[PDB]
């Protein structure tokens, strides 16, 4: 349960632009 | 409902491709009569299950940052190796699974040329070769992998490029190229020129047999390049569809999602694959249960 | 927790591993085949253009070994050691086509074509061959030309009713044999027309043993 | 004179073969059933010894 | 017939380099493990090197580790100790020995001429330096060790040599209790745990020499001080 | 005439023979063993799985140490093993690739093949120079030779497919004496514990017993309705069993000369390739085409257990001198040693 909004790279995140 | 699906979709994949792995490489193990000895197809059989295992047993310690809470939990050292590792499995595995076509393509094309060079010896080096390629080609991942402060409390682990804004269209191509693309039209050519090249001009066609032979190895070639195919497209396809995606939907994080789950799920349907289209091995695993 | 004396036992086992497996591969790379035939049927002039108890004959043809055996002088019960050359990689077997009209030596009252047709089927039928290819040879197909102008086939095959030529005579004997196939689905065979100056009899041999080669690496290769 | 050479070595082989004492066969199946009994004990695969005295463990 | 001559000894400068050749004919030299013995005048037996089947296997001792360099040539059938930096220590007559490990065998069985050169841990203990004996009268002669030679396997690995005067060593006893080939019936080997016991019986004018026994439990392999039985 | 007369003597004494066992048949063994305890289940764990025969295993033979055997494989190898540590002891490449049998000689010193090629090779395993050598080569028999073994380091005994059996003098390379009487190939033979007998079954459906000294046969006996394929000698040599291709195993008794027991099941349709006993004689173990050995109960004609571990057919088995362990080939290419546990 969190914000599920966030930029992906792969199987991992990324930073956002 | 979505905080329960996404988590048993993984979990499925892992534990039924982790039992599929194990199947084949217990089974290559007992017919070993002497090893490196006229085994060249299951050198690459038992290679492919153990980095495909390999590929599922690291498969919780990526995933955990986007079910629960989206933190990672391992600190920055290990978010820096595990993801190297988990990035390594799957490029061994591809690498791995388009030598074992490149294997078939020599020993059905060339049968009698190939016997100089398709050692048990030699196809130990080329594996060995493909593990020394795919650390090679994973080294962005690892020099990148860095914990990314979220808003809020929460941090997770993810690839910080020194220039995001520019960085992130080679980072993606070179991985599509190599991982995808690439793999994918030897794979795709391999079989369509055994498929083209599989009997001798002497067989008789007209005989049922020959028929029946191409039938199968038909059904065969597809399905190995299909299963590729469909396990990896979607992961691939919304790779470069987020290059232009500046700020991504709810729509788009459970598609993104998903197709990670069918890319673990290459893992998961590559020992069945051999387990059911191989009457050898069927048969054989019939017999012990 | 081996004793020095233990330990050196194990290297020289290790060492031995070491020949087995370096013969093991030189063999796999040779060709088996077993040589069948009635007698007086061309089987030993195949011999004689591809130069005890087992007659063991090697030729080298395009960068690939031949292990050619003869077990013509086994008078023993076939069915006991044929399974012996269960894994050879193809089976030749010769049929004397001129030896349709004739009859046996011994029982003067059966066809010489009838006894190679039990021998084939015997052969092709049999549980250790379910998945070996034969090479089928019809030798001396020139004398049958000239017999088949004099002696018409329904001597051999009441049931025949086609041209007294060998145009069409040579087929129907070629699909007889190859219907006593009666498993058109594990093995092929592979018919072929040979004769006493003819050079592309071990041609023939060389591609149905490639196509031998390349099925059984599918089925290693998991494909099949 | 094949046959007939062969015809008499039959019979004279038959002859000798009939030619033998039999005991009965309570007396010939009591002697097996016997003999297993007296070797019962020392029988590693009929009564598997301990896992000390194996030399296979 | 098994041959084993020996070459390359003689009088060497301190801090030199010498090689030893060992040309094996009349067995299978390449099935053979090969080793090195050496016994400096008026003492005992010594080992130096062994090469195993196939070159696998390298082994040295303590006193020449490091500079004593052990290697084999099988299609040739020649055995080498390359031996540099030679001190005072090293004058002995150098043998070359033959032994072969499988269930059963007898290392240790063939022994070479050796050879001499000359320069400008399991403890075996043979307490007993001579023995006065008489032909036909029986003679026991005893080997001690600091451990146990008796290995879990059920096998104790002590050999019984015998050197004739100007001969070199030959197998007598190979495992304490086994009676190597050639060998009189009247020779046996007897022992237990760490005390053993040779018995010649009906002893005769050939059997005259000194007895050496050795341990092949572990390396390094060690020689007793040697027992002699003159008339 | 004279022929046909002669023939309808033959059928009169085969009916006096037959007369001659009826009477004797008061009992029956399975009367006799009613009263005994069954074995119980036979459970054997594979302990050691022998790797490196590369094509199918036709025969082995246990050493009289039961720890050395030697195995024949049609890869051409014929491999020596020390069953206690699966170490090879030796591995002697032979001049045929198609051995059918091997044996080894109760000194040890020497084991013996052969095959399609006639030919019974010695090979000396004791020799100065550290190698196995051929020793001496048996030629004389005109069929494939199906079963050898060894009396002592001079006397061998093999059987053809020629229909005839032959003692050779290992010395000079001549069959002293020939066993001539079967009809059809002898598939196989089993030296007596003593040594001054041997039984052999052949393709004709019958076992002769023979008289080593004398060279003539003294018993026949019938029963199996197809070829016998394999023959064990009882452990007291007054009994032995046959394992034919019509799924069945029989034992027979010399004294007796008839059968007392036959060994099948509804299950079993296959042939049955190799039998022995065990130390006892209480469990008769053979192998069947079904990839399977089942191990029987003699006295009882009762499975007690099932060897189900091979992926072909089980073509050899044995067992050890002292009952300890029992050694299956297969043509799977693994030869497994197996055991029970307390």
């Amino acid at each position: 349960d969190f914000d599920m909004l966030r930029c992906m790279l792969g199987r991992v995140y990324r930073p956002c632009w | 409902y979505i905080n329960i699906i996404m988590p048993s979709v993984f979990g499925t994949i892992c534990l039924l491709g982790i039992i599929g792995n194990s199947t084949v490489i217990f089974a290559v193990v007992k017919k070993s009569k002497l090893h490196w000895c006229n085994n060249v197809p299951d050198i690459f059989i038992i290679n492919l299950s153990v980095v495909d295992l390999l590929f599922l047993l690291g498969m919780p310690f990526m995933i955990h940052q986007l079910m629960g809470n989206g933190v990672w939990h391992f600190g920055e050292t290990m978010c820096t190796l595990i993801t190297a590792m988990d990035a390594n499995s799957q490029f061994t595995s591809t690498y791995i699974l388009t030598a074992m076509a490149i294997d078939r393509y020599l020993a059905t094309v060339h049968p009698i040329s190939s016997t100089k060079f398709r050692k048990p010896s030699v196809a130990t080096l080329v594996i060995c070769l493909l593990w020394a390629l795919s650390f090679i080609s994973i080294t962005p991942v690892w020099l990148y992998a860095r914990l990314i402060p979220f808003p809020g409390g929460a941090v997770g682990c993810g690839i910080r490029l020194p220039n995001p804004d520019t960085d992130l269209y080679w980072f993606t191509l070179y991985q599509f190229f190599l991982a995808f693309a690439l793999p994918f039209v030897v794979i795709t050519a391999a079989y369509v020129r055994i498929l083209q090249r599989m009997t001798s001009s002497v067989a008789p066609a007209s005989q049922r047999s020959i028929r029946l032979r191409t039938k199968r190895v038909t059904r065969t070639a597809i399905a190995i390049c299909l299963v590729f195919f469909v396990c990896w497209a979607p992961y691939y396809v919304l790779q470069l569809t987020q290059l232009s995606i500046s700020r991504p939907t709810l729509t788009f994080v459970y598609l993104y999602n998903a197709a990670i789950s069918l890319g673990y799920a290459n893992s998961c349907l590559n020992p069945f694959v051999y387990i059911v289209l191989c009457e050898t091995f069927r048969k054989r695993l019939v017999l012990s249960v | 927790t081996l004793s020095a004396e233990d330990k050196a036992a194990v290297e020289r086992s290790k060492m031995i591993d070491r020949n087995l497996r370096e013969d093991g591969e030189k063999a796999a790379r040779e060709v088996k085949l077993l040589l069948l035939g009635a007698g007086e049927s061309g089987k030993n002039t195949i011999v004689k253009q591809m130069k005890t108890g087992i007659v063991e004959t090697h030729f080298t043809f395009k960068d690939l070994h031949f292990k050619m055996f003869d077990v013509g002088a086994q008078r023993s019960e076939r069915k006991k050691w044929i399974h012996c050359f269960e894994g050879v990689t193809a089976i030749i077997f010769c049929v004397a086509l001129s030896d349709y009209d004739l009859v046996l030596a011994e029982d003067e009252e059966m066809n010489r074509m009838h006894a190679s047709m039990k021998l084939f089927d015997s052969i092709c039928n049999n549980k250790w061959f379910t998945d070996t290819s034969i090479i089928l040879f019809l030798n001396k197909k020139d004398l049958f030309e000239e017999k088949i102008k004099k002696s018409p086939l329904t001597i051999c095959y009441p049931e025949y009713a086609g041209s007294n030529t060998y145009e069409e005579a040579a087929a129907y004997i070629q699909c007889q044999f190859e219907d006593l196939n009666k498993r058109k689905d594990t093995k092929e065979i592979y018919t072929h027309f040979t004769c006493s100056t003819d050079t592309k009899n071990v041609q023939f041999v060389f591609d149905a043993v490639t196509d031998v080669i390349i099925k059984n690496n599918l089925k290693d290769c998991g494909l099949f | 004179t094949a046959s007939i050479a062969q015809a008499r070595k039959l019979v004279e082989q038959l002859k000798m073969e009939a030619n033998i004492d039999r005991i009965k066969v309570s007396k010939a199946a009591a002697d097996l059933m016997a003999y297993c009994e007296a070797h019962a004990k020392e029988d590693p695969l009929l009564t598997p010894v301990p896992a000390s005295e194996n030399p296979f463990r | 017939d098994v041959q084993l001559v020996e070459s390359g000894g003689g009088l060497v400068q301190p801090g030199g380099s010498r090689k030893l050749s060992c040309s094996a004919s009349g067995f299978a030299f390449s099935s053979f493990g090969m080793h090195w013995v050496r016994q400096a005048p008026e003492k005992g037996l010594e080992w130096v090197a062994y090469i195993s089947s196939g070159s696998g296997t390298i082994y040295y001792a303590d006193t020449v580790k490091g500079r004593f360099t052990i290697s084999r040539d099988d299609p040739k059938n020649t055995l080498f100790l390359q031996m540099t930096s030679l001190r005072s220590e090293d004058t002995a007559m150098y043998y070359c020995v033959r032994s072969i490990y499988y269930y059963g065998s007898s290392p240790f069985d063939f022994w070479g001429q050796g050879t001499t050169l000359t320069v400008s841990d399991i403890v075996m203990t043979q307490a007993t330096s001579s023995v006065p004996v008489t032909p036909g009268e029986s003679v026991s002669i005893s080997c001690r060790s600091s451990k146990s030679l008796l290995h879990s396997n059920g096998n104790t690995y002590l050999y019984w040599f015998l050197q004739r005067p100007g001969q070199s060593p030959q197998l007598l006893i190979y495992r304490m209790s086994n009676l190597a080939s050639g060998v009189p019936d009247r020779f046996s080997g007897s022992g237990s745990g760490t005390a053993f016991t040779l018995t010649i019986s009906r002893l005769e004018a050939e059997d005259v020499g000194v007895y050496y026994c050795m341990q092949h439990l572990e390396y390094p392999l060690t020689f007793g001080a040697g027992t002699k039985l003159e008339l | 005439s004279e022929l046909d007369q002669l023939r309808q003597e033959a059928e009169q004494l085969k009916n006096q023979i037959r007369d001659a066992r009826k009477a004797c048949a008061d009992a029956t063994l399975s009367q006799i063993t009613n009263n005994i305890d069954p074995v119980g289940r036979i459970q054997m764990r594979t302990r050691r799985t022998l790797r490196g025969h590369l094509a199918k295993i036709y025969a082995m033979h246990w050493g009289t140490d039961s720890r050395l055997l030697v195995s024949a494989s049609q890869d051409g190898k014929l491999i020596i093993w020390d069953s206690y540590t699966t170490n090879k002891v030796h591995a002697i490449p032979l001049r045929s690739s198609w051995v059918m049998t091997c044996a080894y000689a109760p000194s040890g010193n020497y084991v013996a093949c052969g095959g399609l090629d006639n030919i019974c090779s010695i090979y000396n395993l004791k020799t100065r120079e550290g190698n196995v050598r051929v020793s001496r080569e048996l030629a004389g028999h005109t069929g494939y030779l199906s079963c050898c073994r060894f009396l002592d380091d001079n006397q061998i005994v093999t059987s053809s497919g020629d229909t005839t059996c032959a003692l050779w003098d290992i010395e000079t390379g001549q069959q002293t004496t020939t066993f001539t009487g079967h009809t059809g190939d002898v598939m196989s033979l089993s030296l007596a514990p003593d040594t001054r007998l041997f039984v052999s079954g052949a393709c004709d459906a019958s076992a002769k017993l023979w008289d080593v000294r004398e060279g003539m046969c003294r018993q026949t006996f019938t029963g199996h309705e197809s070829d016998i394929n394999a023959i064990c000698f009882f452990p007291n040599g007054n009994a032995f069993a046959t394992g034919s291709d019509d799924a069945t195993c029989r034992l027979f008794d010399l004294r007796a000369d008839q059968e007392l027991m036959t060994y099948s099941h509804d299950n079993i349709i296959c042939g049955i390739t190799s039998v022995s006993f065990s130390k006892s004689g209480r469990l008769l173990l053979a192998g069947y085409d079904d990839f399977n050995c089942n191990v029987w109960d003699a006295l009882k004609a009762d499975r007690a257990g099932v060897l189900a571990g091979h992926d072909n057919r089980v073509s050899c088995l044995g067992v050890t001198d002292d009952g300890m362990a029992v050694a299956t080939g297969s043509w799977d290419s693994f030869l497994k040693i197996w055991n029970g546990s307390s």
